[PDB]
């Protein structure tokens, strides 16, 4: 119940991506779940201003919210394709697909 | 080189936008009832090589207002 | 459809290791010409196309070669030239001992299409057959196993 | 109610901070309030695996959660302050202070 | 050089830590009840330098097990 | 109580906003007579002044009533 890293298979074929991607037809691309609850952990990372605005929001939980648990870190994964024009490209770091790392901002 | 799209969208300030291609985009959360947008796209062009779905339809043309008059459907 | 070379390539760049091309792409064969003497002679005609910004690192030719009524030595040979006008040039010239696809560098002539700053997209290829093993072998041309571009590239 | 950069204004003595914090007594750090709701702006600057998250949470919405609009550039601001010893120390940029821009991760 | 702490939080792998330095703490939320954690500190130590208030109340030490039995209070005030 | 000089250059950086000083940190530790000064590790020294009038005392400060030390990571 505290943010942390899940984890959360894509199909392709479930959000309409398969008719331009060849391979892989699925993959691990993760999740961060969880809330960011005063005390921050460590492995969370946070920032000088998620510290101030969960300290400001202990005192006013209605104007002001926590700080998010949002992936800090992306991982590339190799995808064979096709592109505009339909040339079958193959990339080996598809930037920005899987979650690295969790943390609170 | 940037082309003109039209702009019907809360996301516009004003008619028109300019940007690398236009997009028409239908999107249906599973409570709401469908929304359909209108602008200009810069980022992600994998979107446009998509095949619709029951939940969206990203739409992408590469002409001058090519975006105007066009309507789409789902599933 | 892709062709399988580009889906074992893939297999193996994701098996365990740091390949030097970031981007690899795939361009078939828009039209053929056969030409009939002495050999057997093709022109084959393309549309490679490679952003700018990005540099050419290895360019390949796959090509088919066998024979009907089919020693693991039969002498063949595949010359190829780079066409300009009607000038050719020479690229390679393999020997060939047995049935089956081909990888023919041609770095140079997809450097020079690439940055286009002189005809292109067009080669000749020669096949000659020499011993009694097999009499006549030549590349597969459309009437299965059509040939096709492997361009590598960084985006650097 | 989509994300944006909102106005939040952050007096020490609210957290109790303004025990070894000298100067300023207050300051403006702002907030990033707002949903994240396809299709994402390119202001927002959405991430690829925010894309497909977003994608995969339109058919799973009780399985699969949105991007969340956080900080995604901070800004230092100069303070005087006492450490742990007592001594009197001014820092010209202390870092992650002030919310620089938002976006969806 | 590195402390090792009692760990008695949702955030511990194991009943020990080791940290820049150990940290009780009690904090409570303005609508929920208030809850206590203790662990190791690493990142933000400027956290212990603040004052008591009635939401949160960081107690840091920097010996072996020094944060195993202290006790700590909240006060509305 | 901290002195009136720390006070004063706060309001000098702040205001400006494009003094663009050359060191980030500042510090201020509090006959002949000693005080106990502790500078960090990591970070390397700039200027020292013993300070009313100002001394380079950079020298001494490199090993061993307001003393003002400019250092940065
Ligand atoms: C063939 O190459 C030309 C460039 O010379 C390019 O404009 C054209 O789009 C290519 N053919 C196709 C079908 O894309
Ligand atoms: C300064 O004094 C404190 C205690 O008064 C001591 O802990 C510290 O080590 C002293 N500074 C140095 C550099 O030793």
């Amino acid at each position: 119940s505290h943010c942390q890293k899940t984890s959360l298979r894509v199909n392709f074929e479930d959000i309409g991506w398969d008719s331009w991607i060849i391979a892989p037809k699925e993959y691990e691309a993760y999740e961060c779940k969880g809330g960011c609850f005063f005390p921050l952990a460590d492995d969370v990372t946070p920032t000088k201003h998620a510290i101030v605005q969960t300290l400001v929001h202990l005192k006013f939980p209605t104007k002001v919210g926590k700080a998010c648990c949002v992936p800090t870190k992306l991982s590339p994964i190799s995808v064979l394709y096709k592109d505009d024009m339909g040339v079958p490209t193959l990339k080996y770091h598809y930037e920005g697909m899987s979650v690295a790392e969790c943390g609170c901002r | 080189p940037l082309v003109t799209c039209t702009c019907e969208s809360p996301h516009c300030k004003g008619p028109t936008c300019r940007g690398a291609w236009c997009t028409v985009v239908l999107v249906r959360e599973e409570g709401r009832h469908p929304q359909e947008h209108r602008g200009c796209g810069n980022l992600h062009r994998e979107l446009c090589r998509g095949r619709p779905t029951e939940f969206v339809n990203h739409y992408c043309c590469d002409s001058h207002l090519c975006n105007h008059n066009v309507s789409l459907v789902l599933e | 459809e892709p062709p399988q070379y580009m889906i074992d390539l893939y297999n193996r760049y994701t098996s365990d290791t740091t390949p030097a091309s970031n981007i690899v792409r795939s361009f078939s064969m828009e039209d053929a010409i056969s030409i009939t003497f002495p050999f057997q002679k093709h022109i084959l005609l393309f549309n490679i196309s490679i952003p700018r910004h990005e540099q050419i690192t290895r360019a390949e030719l796959r090509l088919y070669v066998s024979c009907q009524n089919h020693s693991h030595d039969l002498k063949g040979s595949v010359v190829i030239y780079d066409v300009l006008d009607g000038t050719k040039t020479f690229l390679v010239s393999q020997d060939i001992q047995d049935e089956g696809w081909e990888t023919l560098e041609v770095s140079s002539a997809v450097k020079r299409w690439v940055r286009s700053d002189s005809s292109k997209n067009k080669l000749e290829v020669t096949v000659e057959s020499h011993r009694k093993g097999c009499d006549t072998l030549d590349i597969s041309v459309p009437p299965r196993n059509l040939p096709f571009f492997v361009v590598f590239s960084n985006d650097h």
